[PDB]
RNA sequence: UUAAGGAACUCGGCAAAAUGACCCCGUAACUUCGGGAGAAGGGGUGCUCUUUAGGGUUAACGCCCAGAAGAGCCGCAGUGAAUAGGCCCAAGCGACUGUUUAUCAAAAACACAGGUCUCUGCUAAACCGUAAGGUGAUGUAUAGGGGCUGACGCCUGCCCGG
RNA sequence: GCCGUCGAAGGUGGGACAAAUGAUUGGGGUGAAGUCGUAACAAGGUAGCCGUAUCGGAAGGUGCGGCUGGAUCACCUCCUU
RNA sequence: UUAGCUAGUUGGUAAGGUAACGGCUUACCAAGGCAACGAUGCAUAGCCGACCUGAGAGGGUGAUCGGCCACACUGGAACUGAGACACGGUCCAGACUCCUACGGGAGGCAGCAGUAGGGAAUCUUCCGCAAUGGGCGAAAGCCUGACGGAGCAACGCCGCGUGAGUGAUGAAGGUCUUCGGAUCGUAAAACUCUGUUAUUAGGGAAGAACAUAUGUGUAAGUAACUGUGCACAUCUUGACGGUACCUAAUCAGAAAGCCACGGCUAACUACGUGCCAGCAGCCGCGGUAAUACGUAGGUGGCAAGCGUUAUCCGGAAUUAUUGGGCGUAAAGCGCGCGUAGGCGGUUUUUUAAGUCUGAUGUGAAAGCCCACGGCUCAACCGUGGAGGGUCAUUGGAAACUGGAAAACUUGAGUGCAGAAGAGGAAAGUGGAAUUCCAUGUGUAGCGGUGAAAUGCGCAGAGAUAUGGAGGAACACCAGUGGCGAAGGCGACUUUCUGGUCUGUAACUGACGCUGAUGUGCGAAAGCGUGGGGAUCAAACAGGAUUAGAUACCCUGGUAGUCCACGCCGUAAACGAUGAGUGCUAAGUGUUAGGGGGUUUCCCGCCCCUUAGUGCUGCAGCUAACGCAUUAAGCACUCCGCCUGGGGAGUA
């Protein structure tokens, strides 16, 4: 607006958050502080593999995960992709992404760089889902 | 109070030429006649006429429109207002309206268009745009 | 008086011991802003020598009064003996302080300021008395008597058949 | 060698701050076609709505004032060719 | 949603101390100091040159490279010394690890490597002192995990290629086919060249090498190059590395993939699938014929790289100085008095802080950008340029802002003569009406509803008449009329008393506008204390309707409405439009005034001019409705306010 009324207040702007929540880290050892890690990707240890709905209007048993991860906090996990080779108490790597089958997960984990296997069902998309060239 | 004899010159001129009428009236000054002589070399007026009594004005001028009657200007407006004063420079001039139009300036030897005052190579503080 | 331990005794820390004076630092919650609060906790204190502030009293002398600073001495211990507060947190009951069962109960009871209802138009009502008489009352409904409740502030619901 | 000042660490204590935590508990968001009712949307079937007070299982009702963001019907009066 | 902090604090005196000044530190006198221009306290953090992005203003970060700083297990102190309060030094205390004959002793990788540990994730326990720079020395020379330089990582940037020309048959073969044919397709096969690169063998062992010491002559100075202190000449030095590079020979044989194909987006067909498995960045696909799922074929993009995830900027004009808005979409406080601050009418003279201009210095180097040259080109390296400061110093200009001085009336205020008004506070007076009671009159219903009931009534109601009391409100007038800053103010009269409008113009001569923080007035309800209590009427009771109705309806009915002193301190406090000034078409009524003509007299009619007040309307604006001299138009100043909705005006 009018210019002293402006001197006289620094302007401030509408700061963003967070869309993938990670504490980044946060340092659950030692010396806590938690700040700051971004890091783009995080191990965890799933306690329990299960399977939901969305709300309307899509219908599906989408199947997910909840996982304690390295710095101890407690999230969920769609998994993707047929079959899926996991169980309680298995450790599991982790990603960001949010799906709108519900609020309730906002992550989901990789397929093939650690104990969740990749499927070779397919063969378009190898790149994802674990998978590895087929000849 | 008037803050600013600026917005009482340009905005009596503005809601003149929207109207078209040619005459106006308006108490004088120093810059308001230096400008105005200006304005009469550009081409944007006809002629203008001192009068005097007690004590300042009024600084009548006689408007000019085609034979069609269009609007000799489009636009109009100042710069350097109140509160925040401006300033520019003899190389940071802008060339207004790529060079059609000015920008009237004051200098540390008159008030001139900023032609003079690049060919110079004296700035000062600007003034207004017109164009 | 009693080493070690320190409420284990115990119905219960009953009693006993510990604290205790002066000055200085400092002093939370909560609060009806007054307090709580000496909160708590913690420190110093002896005699000599030196130097200095001083105030009252006087012509002045000196007579009194009670501080500071240093420097030293001693003993385990310097308000050296005696007299002189134990404290913190939390809860119910009661607001107080006060009185009470003289010779077994001192309290959560009684009263208390406040609140409320009802009575009473003046030799007023109530009352003591047989009656005069007198209290109430040198009073005159912002006054007097009776009942119930008990500071504060939030509140004080339904039923008029008996 | 002894003594004195200064001196970190440790010890005693009373408070300030912050985070995790706890029986139960209040409110909120969301979900199965849940149960009860139907306040609002037109005059929403008692016009609504803002403020305040109270009562209510609850939306809400009532009460005092205020606005039309109001309608069936009409403005005192003024404006319009 | 951090407003008071500080006592060696602040100032002085003296001394001491330190390389030096200094409350740096002691003893005394003193109570100052800092703070809305944000002290303090709180959490976060090494800074800068620069890097990323962006057209640009700007936004974010502080890797490598270079400059400054602090630190060396934590903490403290001091010696040596020019310099340390010491990174590989001591002394002390502490935690930790370890040796011990148990008396006691030892140690400190955030140096290079390397190990474990955490983590999503970050390498060889390399060769060498040839070069450059160090340290000692007279020099040779020695030490140099600085450094040269090899090794691992697609981590990134740059570059070459995985062959090229001729080759149709539209071969085989795949897929599809409306079953003719189309498609992969000069693609293959085949023919003809090449061998960048690779396989082999030679040369090169290229430069990076300049050197110091070693012999010759030459000048300063010495009595004496006898010896000394200096420019030419030869001798002699490669870790990398037998490298790079070069030269000849050999074979198209070793050397290609990832994602996506509904739109946003360049890129379509068949099968399976059937609201299932699944995709998703958004909008959304999917329930038997999916171009959106999974499979195939083909195509597009892209390349030894590609996709996803996390982070930053852009697009974002979605903090809007360049570059926004507030009638209704989020958004103008309820309104006022006024401080600090911000802004300021005209003319003249001056000043030179701001401003403009010129110069001197500085703004390290590297980097960015421009020109050039070399590495085969590029990357890269160098050179040189321009470039950059709110920068210091200094000479000039005066229009503007600013300071100082002199003058002016148009803004504002004071006058003088006037006009009006429900403007406010207190007291006083009066009529109707409701009600309560009393009395006279007289009987059987009143009152209420859509229909009823509950209630009042033979104790004679209601109705009717008289007079009495008592509280509250004031019919007509009243009108888009007036007043006031808003909330608000309507019986009348007195006392006190605030502002406004016109005309006037002598009078002072810019005294002004806005207004944070503060201060005060503020509907109704509400609260305290005390008085009053006629109606009206929350709560409540009863009746009725109703499935039910603690709701509408009806009969009663307390607080309360009322007064006074206090308190809260809000609203659809609305025109949902901040205040102030100035300019821009008319018409038409209205309210208080003023000037003039006509009239015998205007009091009547008309024309004009001020101030508020309403309606229709252009220019113009606005998304539209609409506003339109009482602006939502044209602009300036000042203030307040908004940045998706719920969560929530909650905690
Ligand atoms: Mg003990
Ligand atoms: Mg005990
Ligand atoms: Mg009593
Ligand atoms: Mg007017």
């Amino acid at each position: 607006p009018t210019i002293n009324q402006l001197v006289r207040k620094p302007r401030q702007s509408k700061i963003k958050k967070s869309d993938s929540p990670a504490l980044n880290k946060g340092f659950n050892s030692k010396k806590k502080k938690f700040t700051d890690l971004n890091s783009p990707q995080k191990r965890g240890v799933c306690t329990r593999v299960g399977t939901m709905t969305p709300r309307k209007p899509n219908s599906a048993l989408r199947k997910y995960a909840r996982v304690r991860l390295s710095n101890n906090i407690e999230i969920n996990a769609y998994i993707p992709g047929i079959g899926h080779n996991l169980q309680e108490h298995s450790v599991v790597l982790v990603r960001g992404g949010r799906v709108r089958d519900l609020p309730g997960v906002r992550y989901h984990i990789v397929r093939g760089a650690l104990d969740t296997s990749g499927v070779d069902g397919r063969r378009q998309g190898r790149s994802l889902y674990g998978t590895k060239k087929p000849k | 109070t008037m803050t600013d004899p600026i917005a009482d010159m340009l905005t009596r001129v503005r809601n003149a030429n929207m109207v078209r009428h040619e005459k106006l009236e308006l108490p004088a000054s120093n810059i308001k006649k230096e400008i105005a002589e200006i304005l009469k070399s550009e081409g944007f007026i006809k002629n203008v006429e001192y009068v005097e009594d007690d004590k300042q004005g009024v600084l009548r001028l006689f408007l000019k429109y085609g034979q069609n009657d269009e609007r000799v200007i489009t636009g109009l407006k100042r710069i350097s207002k109140p509160g925040l004063r401006v300033y520019a420079k003899a190389s940071e001039m802008p060339k207004v309206l790529n060079g059609l139009g000015i920008a009237l300036v004051s200098t540390s030897e008159g008030v001139i268009t900023d032609k003079e005052a690049r060919k110079r190579n004296v700035g000062g503080e600007i003034i207004a745009y017109v164009w």
